[PDB]
């Protein structure tokens, strides 16, 4: 089961329901398309891979590796996080 | 009230430094004051002596951000069995993203230009608010 | 193996993962239960490569060192619309702004 999220310049990215409900504002924006009109698609392709490797690395054993985040993305990204809850 | 027991009974550890991190060992002793240790690089390990009911924790050597040991936040060395030393593995947490954006722009911003960035005062507090140890002491409690 | 892959068409990008053992088709059997659409008006891509239906996601590259949770793999998805397939086109995305002077 999918949810698609919509960047600001109009990118369509679709994620599994359970990694997207991550975010509380998410899940509230949803109670299933959500458009993020301040979030770039150069932001948001990289909050849906965090989702990816949040739900593959909570919780286990195997020698976690860092989130890398370019320096020209990080005070984006830290916008869209503050707002996302994540 | 967090303090090392002084139990006096040796434990030895290994210190294992699985993360990307330079590691900051840091010993609670007697009157619950953290000692730092000497640091450890990025994939090295260490036999160390320690003492049964002591507390131990680990930061970045760098910024002190948070790291876990044995998946928690505290390690107290236990009882030696067959004498195998008691294995440490120090670890990246899984950082919200948020907390990771503020690592990273921690360290491409120096502390004095932290206002002059465009984003709501809270997040300034929050670059401000750097992971402390005596902060942490305090929750922990 | 997992292995964490970006589906890539237009302005359209799935998340998603599957086997290292997984093949080409069973991808497009997972892209059509997205997108509705079968798997013979599918082509998928690895950069200019066209991916045959019978080998495997590790055969054409994809492996779980490589299509990783936090950097995964793009694999290009072009349609047929009825009689003919369109050409390989993804959307690149957004281009970030210059670093402000402080950093
Ligand atoms: C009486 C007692 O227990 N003491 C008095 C010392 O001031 C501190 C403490 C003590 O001996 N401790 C506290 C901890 O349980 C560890 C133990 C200790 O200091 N062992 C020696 C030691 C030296 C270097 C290192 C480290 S940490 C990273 N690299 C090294 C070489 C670890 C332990």
């Amino acid at each position: 089961m999918y949810v698609k999220l919509i960047s600001s310049d109009g990118h369509e990215f679709i994620v599994k329901r359970e990694h997207a409900l991550t975010s509380g504002t998410i899940k509230a924006m949803l109670s299933n398309e959500v458009n993020f009109r301040e979030i770039p698609s150069h932001v948001l392709s990289k909050v849906c891979m965090y989702f990816t490797y949040k739900v593959r690395y909570t919780n286990s054993s195997t020698e976690i590796p860092e989130f890398p985040i370019a320096p020209e993305i990080a005070l984006e990204l830290l916008m869209a996080a503050n707002f996302l809850d994540c | 009230v967090l303090r090392s027991v002084n139990s006096r009974e040796p434990s030895q550890v290994i210190f294992c430094n699985r993360s990307p991190r330079v590691v900051l060992p840091v010993w609670l002793n007697f009157d619950g004051e953290p000692q730092p240790y000497p640091t450890l690089p990025p994939g090295t390990g260490r036999r160390i002596h320690s003492y049964r009911g002591h507390l131990w924790l680990f930061r970045d050597a760098g910024t002190h951000d948070g790291l876990l040991v044995n998946q928690t936040e505290l390690f107290v060395p236990s009882l030696n069995v067959d004498g195998q030393p008691i294995f440490a593995n120090i670890t990246l947490p899984v950082y919200t993203l948020k907390e990771r954006c503020l690592q990273v722009v921690r360290s491409l911003v120096k502390p004095e230009n932290y206002r002059r960035l465009d984003i709501v005062r809270s997040l300034y507090e929050d670059l401000e608010d750097h992971p402390n140890v005596q902060k942490d002491l305090e929750r922990l409690t | 193996m997992d292995v964490f892959l970006m589906i890539r068409r237009h302005k359209t990008t799935i998340f998603t993962d599957a086997k290292e053992s997984s093949t080409v088709f069973e991808l497009k059997r997972i892209v059509e239960g997205i997108l509705k659409r079968p798997p013979d008006e599918q082509r998928l891509y690895k950069d200019d490569q066209l991916l045959d239906d019978g080998k495997t996601l590790g055969e054409c590259g994809f492996t779980s060192q490589t299509a990783r949770p936090q950097a995964p793999a793009t694999v290009g998805l072009a349609f047929r619309a009825d009689d003919t397939f369109e050409a390989l086109c993804i959307e690149p995305f957004s281009s970030p702004p210059e670093l402000p002077d402080v950093m």
